[PDB]
RNA sequence: UUGUUAGGACCUAAACUCAAUAACGAAAGUAAUUCUAGUCAUUUAUAAUACACGACAGCUAAGACCCAAACUGGGAUUAGAUACCCCACUAUGCUUAGCCAUAAACCUAAAUAAUUAAAUUUAACAAAACUAUUUGCCAGAGAACUACUAGCCAUAGCUUAAAACUCAAAGGAC
């Protein structure tokens, strides 16, 4: 992997690839509740689809990465994207 | 003494306010230095001493301005995170 | 406590539940609604819907339980109210048609307004200062204002009656005659008062 | 250079302390700021160890206004015993803390009760030789 | 078309009277302020007394005399014997720099004097006598 | 006695703001205003046994005396302070003539002309480092800003300055 030096490879590749989704939506220019009832998947879930430690500080950065990418306008790509890192809450 | 008295350290009260014709007259004696001279004038202060503290309010003053200048230098730079992401 | 901290103590309160909903406040609507998804405490044994029962008559009967022996203390209240009902009925009878008009029958009527007149706005804590005990003035709660009218009643009849007289028979002349406002706790009343005018110069030494 | 250099006795610095802060606030000498917040001074108390000057200044009913006080008093404090020492009141001063003191609104608490009160009617390990040997 | 917080000028014509009176005329009220007594005295613009009073001749005794509030008495006293003197404006020469400073000044409003300026005489020497000896404590 | 005085007298003493300035002088030191006199060219560094100066404090004689003030007296304080604090007052701080020659008199930096590279924190902290020149000074510590000698309007002083003795440390920056 291109990111292997980094230490956090999967981390960061993950963070390279929702930033430049920003990017293309940003560039290229409704209601953002498509789902409701639902919550960002914990720290522990996403180590795991990472499968890599993560840091609180890493943790937060990803989440206010994606919520940017929620304020945008969001083609059905994207909506598919955030929903892997949404998880349903309790009922 | 041989002044005319009234015209120095006077000021006029607006509509009865007593209260605000106190308050500018400190300010007018503090901006103007009096109270401190008049605060420190009550014991002597030898020679050495007052070099000593007039050179470190100056150099207090340097400091301060300095610092102050700093932190309005880099105050347009806080700004929303344009890179967010990376 | 067995209770988690997200526990909501309970509302038994009848019409409430049953009022119109446009009648509710928007603040008691929210309530309603939040209370949905929450956990709400079990009520208690003494805690029911019943159209006779007044929370101050049934705090009084818990400072008066000794080990826990409820069925005593109960009994001794009920006792009382009737021992007061009982000595109005009395009275009643026994008066003019002027008299009968001012005379109150109505027991929890007079329990609560004699509660009420043996109650201190003002207080006295005792504070230590340059090696003597200073007490000061304070100001009370409206809970610490209760709670002393309530403990006053239950010791002046527990202690200085004679040694073959009842608490339903001293307790009924207590409230009957603090009632009108002559009684001995009602001297007490006035001492904890008393004493604070003498002090009110000397409220400066409280720290808390 | 610059940026490396930047009993009866408590009784006496107590009382002499609080006599000597009170006309410091009355004055926009420390700020105008200081000034307009009007703040009454209830007592100094200087530690035995003289580690620490408290000042206790009469709180108010507003929380808002009493936090307020307080950022602005604090921030002062250290520029206010400049002034002792400048002036020639002590000569050495503590560094100066700044308490609450809600008292006074209790004071004027116990006034309004009470006149509604009812009174009623009247070395072989360290060296090598071990090694050496083996 | 402002109000101008400097005094009218000596000598010259103004169209500012207080009742019927010119600045000139407006009695005095001297209140000298020091760290241990607050003294006031009121007078004519022609120098003549009309009032007294002082935290001692209230009866505030030793530190007591030297507070704000007794500084306060102390005015409303001032102004009880001068309004019976016939005085209702008032210019305030308001010298030492005392604890009742402005107290004094307080009490004199709440004693029913108008006061239309405020003037400070603080004596600052240019240069003068040596002042005491810094206290050792 | 106090407060006020757009009343009189006095001209004692000290010079606010300017001064957030960094000037002058060999140093000490010098900043209220005006006027008079006045600082200046030796190539440069290098001086005593000579000459002339030298803050504060102190002495001598005659004045001055607003205020401050060792000390002294009275008042408080404490388990008691000759203390710290309060009041009164003196030597003294001022002036004009003589003397004393001492400060951490230190920018703790001798005075000059260089250079900023020697792939140089060349201990550390101060104040980047280093070279050349001339003089003065230093050679473990206590004994010792001492003893003695000599010079001196000084006489407990000032400058100059040892030995016996005793030790294995003393001392500096972190
Ligand atoms: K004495
Ligand atoms: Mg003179
Ligand atoms: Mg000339
Ligand atoms: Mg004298
Ligand atoms: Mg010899």
């Amino acid at each position: 992997h291109f990111l292997f030096y980094t230490g956090k490879q999967s981390y960061y590749s993950l963070m390279h690839d929702v930033y430049g989704k920003v990017m293309q939506l940003e560039k290229h220019r409704a209601e953002s509740r498509d789902l409701i009832g639902s919550r960002w998947l914990i720290k522990e879930e996403l180590e795991e689809m990472l499968v890599e430690k993560l840091s609180d500080e890493d943790y937060a950065q990803f989440i206010r990465l994606l919520e940017k990418l929620l304020t945008l306008p969001c083609g059905p790509a994207e909506e598919e994207f955030v929903q892997r890192f949404r998880r349903s809450v309790t009922i | 003494a041989k002044h005319l008295k009234f015209i120095a350290r006077t000021v006029m009260v607006q509509e009865g306010n007593v209260e605000g014709a106190y308050r500018t007259l400190n300010r007018i004696l503090t901006t103007d230095g009096l109270t401190e001279v008049i605060s420190r004038r009550r014991y002597y202060e030898k020679p050495c001493r007052r070099r000593q503290r007039e050179s470190y309010e100056t150099c207090r003053r340097i400091y301060n301005m300095e610092m102050a200048r700093k932190i309005n230098f880099l105050m347009r730079k806080n700004r929303a995170d344009p890179w967010l992401g990376c | 406590s067995r209770y988690a901290p997200e526990f909501r103590e309970p509302l038994i309160d009848k019409e409430y539940y049953r009022k119109p909903v446009a009648e509710l406040t928007e603040e008691e609507k929210y309530d309603q609604e939040l209370k949905k998804t929450q956990f709400i405490k079990a009520a208690a044994a003494t805690e029911t819907s019943s159209v006779f029962a007044d929370p101050v008559i049934s705090k009084f009967t818990n400072m008066m339980m000794k080990g826990g022996n409820k069925v005593l203390a109960r009994s001794l209240m009920a006792q009382t109210l009737e021992a007061v009902k009982r000595k109005q009925f009395e009275k009643y009878r026994a008066a003019s048609a002027e008299e009968q008009a001012t005379i109150e029958r109505n027991p929890y009527r007079i329990f609560h307004e004699a509660l009420k007149n043996c109650e201190p706005v003002i207080g006295l804590v005792p504070i230590l200062k340059g090696g003597h005990f200073y007490q000061v003035p304070v100001p009370l709660a409206d809970r610490r204002r209760r709670f002393l009218a309530m403990k006053w009643m239950i010791t002046e009849c527990r202690e200085n009656k004679p040694r073959r007289t009842l608490m339903p028979e001293k307790l009924s002349h207590e409230l009957l005659e603090a009632f009108h406002n002559r009684g001995p706790v009602i001297k007490r009343k006035h001492n904890m008062h008393k004493m604070a005018e003498a002090n009110r110069a000397l409220a400066h030494y409280r720290w808390w | 250079n610059l940026l490396k250099k930047f009993s009866i006795r408590l009784r006496v610095l107590n009382g002499l302390l609080y006599k000597s802060l009170t006309e410091l606030l009355c004055t926009p000498q420390v700020s105008q700021e200081v000034y307009d917040l009007n703040v009454e001074l209830s007592k100094v108390s200087v530690t035995s160890d003289f580690s620490a000057c408290r000042v206790y200044w009469k709180t108010g009913v507003s929380a808002e206004q009493n936090k307020h006080t307080e950022s602005v008093l604090q921030r002062s404090a250290a520029y206010m015993r400049h002034l002792l020492i400048s002036q020639q009141t002590l000569r050495n001063v503590p560094p100066i803390v700044f308490v609450q003191d809600k008292r006074d609104l209790v004071l004027a608490e116990v006034d309004r009760l009470l006149a509604e009160a009812d009174f009623g009617p009247p070395h072989r390990d360290a060296s090598p030789r071990s090694f050496l040997l083996g | 078309s402002r109000f101008s917080l400097y005094p009218p000028v000596p000598g010259q014509e103004s169209s500012l009277q207080w009742a019927g009176m010119k600045f000139e005329d407006v009695p005095i009220a001297h209140i000298k302020a020091t760290y241990n007594n607050t003294q006031i005295q009121v007078v004519s613009a022609t120098n003549a007394s009309l009032a007294r009073a002082s935290c001692g001749t209230e009866g505030f005794r030793n530190a007591k005399k030297g507070t704000g509030i007794a500084a306060q008495t102390a005015g409303i006293a001032a102004a009880a014997k001068a309004t019976g003197k016939g005085v209702t404006h008032i210019r305030v020469v308001v010298k030492g720099m005392g604890p009742g400073r402005w107290s004094a000044i307080k009490g004199l409003t709440m004693g029913g004097l108008e006061v239309i300026s405020i003037t400070d005489n603080t004596p600052v020497p240019h240069x003068g006598c040596r002042p005491r000896k810094a206290r050792r404590l």
